[PDB]
């Protein structure tokens, strides 16, 4: 009955294992991807008896515990830098260090930041990646000729 | 057209206190979240953040054969708990019939 | 069960991807041709708890999504300046720069 | 401006091609093998209860 | 000092290279060996109960 | 199960002296190169006994 709810616990454990690893085989070659990983963590151990120490002409004892399941603690995300390839279109720049662009579906009010980058003109002058999303930074001023990246 | 060739936008990027803490979204976005930090935002290569490089497109990291053993290993651990809970079936299945 | 869908997934995402070049290669010399290629981009992650920030004498703790799939997001079709050769017909112009016919 | 009695080719470069059906066939055959692994571990399932 | 209008190659040797692409791949053939005959072990284990 | 980690081990060790060895061969040619290696060394053994 016990082995029983701690078996049948490893097994969806293990199944949790299976998933991520799986997503992380299935987009290889996707650009800016990060792979993560599973971690697992011990379940509370039920303690039948207390240890205690020597007395009466006798030694000390061991606690008398049982132990039972095991289970997911976390995820975690691992960031090392990825191979680069070079391509043709001047405009798809990678960084090269750390730190990652910025888009947002608005004005800016919602960024959301990425590693990738397809970067491309639309037939409009708005300068955008994949699927949407405006990039930000900032505009020159011609009364100056000058780009004013304080703000 | 005319000789000249201004330079015409400028791109920003940011970094935050703790990579990975950052939640995922669909498509290759990442979302600020608490156990993260804020965006930070700075210029190209000045903040202690990298360096643009132009013309070139950045791979995922994923190593292939460590992911391979551990389609193993998890599987193979799959199976033991499978034997675990089998073999636990098998012990009730005696209890019910111990009393025929 | 999971791990199906998502291993079935990247492997139609190839399948697109080898369409794409195998008609890049299949058609080499005809004139004019420029090439395509194909982008990919994750699907929407599975977010079973939410991250947290220090509270009671604890610290952080990281979001925990598993993450499930891949797809194309993009074609996309390249124009750089191809080789030219010449020929011995007088009426078969080849523009030198930008624009088109 | 145009260029008069020349033909323009394609601008496919070719090694970079060739290079691309290896990728795509080796991410082929690994998710090949996920689906596989994942195949397998349901067959235990159904075959636990006999 | 410095050599003028004249510029340095670099020092990698190639057929020390080579060999080296030999040995790593045999060394690697090899433990793939180990990790399969410990994974038939295994199922040899889960199979032995049936 | 045991010597399937010290496998395992010994894969990515060897995995990782190619990715060297791959740069190298990789950048022939460009000026300046001077080129790396990878380097070995046993983990902890596990003592049983003592002698």
């Amino acid at each position: 009955m016990r082995s029983l709810w701690s078996g049948v616990s490893g097994l969806q454990a293990h199944q949790v294992a299976m998933d991520v690893e799986g997503n992380n085989i299935s987009n290889v070659n996707t650009t800016g991807f990060k792979y993560s990983r599973a971690d697992f963590g011990t379940m509370f151990s039920q303690t039948v008896k207390i240890a205690t120490a020597p007395t009466d002409g006798r030694g000390g004892s061991n606690p008398l515990q049982i132990g039972l399941g095991v289970s997911v603690s976390s995820t975690t995300r691992i960031h090392s830098q990825g191979s680069v390839q070079t391509t043709d279109k001047n405009t798809d720049v990678a960084i090269n260090g750390d730190g990652f662009f910025m888009v947002s579906d608005d004005g800016g009010l919602t960024n959301y930041l990425t590693r990738s980058g397809d970067f491309k003109l639309d037939a409009y002058g708005n300068f955008v990646n994949n699927a949407g999303f405006v990039v930000q930074g900032w505009n020159i001023n011609w009364d100056d000729q000058t780009i004013d990246s304080s703000r | 057209t005319n000789g000249k060739t201004f330079a015409v936008a400028k791109i920003a990027m940011a970094s935050v206190a703790n990579n990975s803490g950052l939640e995922e979204i669909g498509g290759n976005l990442f979302k600020v979240t608490a156990n993260s930090g804020n965006i930070v935002v700075g210029e190209a290569g000045t903040g202690g953040r990298g360096e643009m490089k132009t013309s070139a497109l950045e791979m995922s990291n994923v190593d292939l054969s460590r992911s391979l053993t551990e389609l193993i290993i998890i599987q193979r651990g799959y199976q033991a708990n499978s034997k675990t809970i089998s073999t636990s079936d098998q012990m009730l299945q005696t209890l019910i019939q111990l009393k025929q």
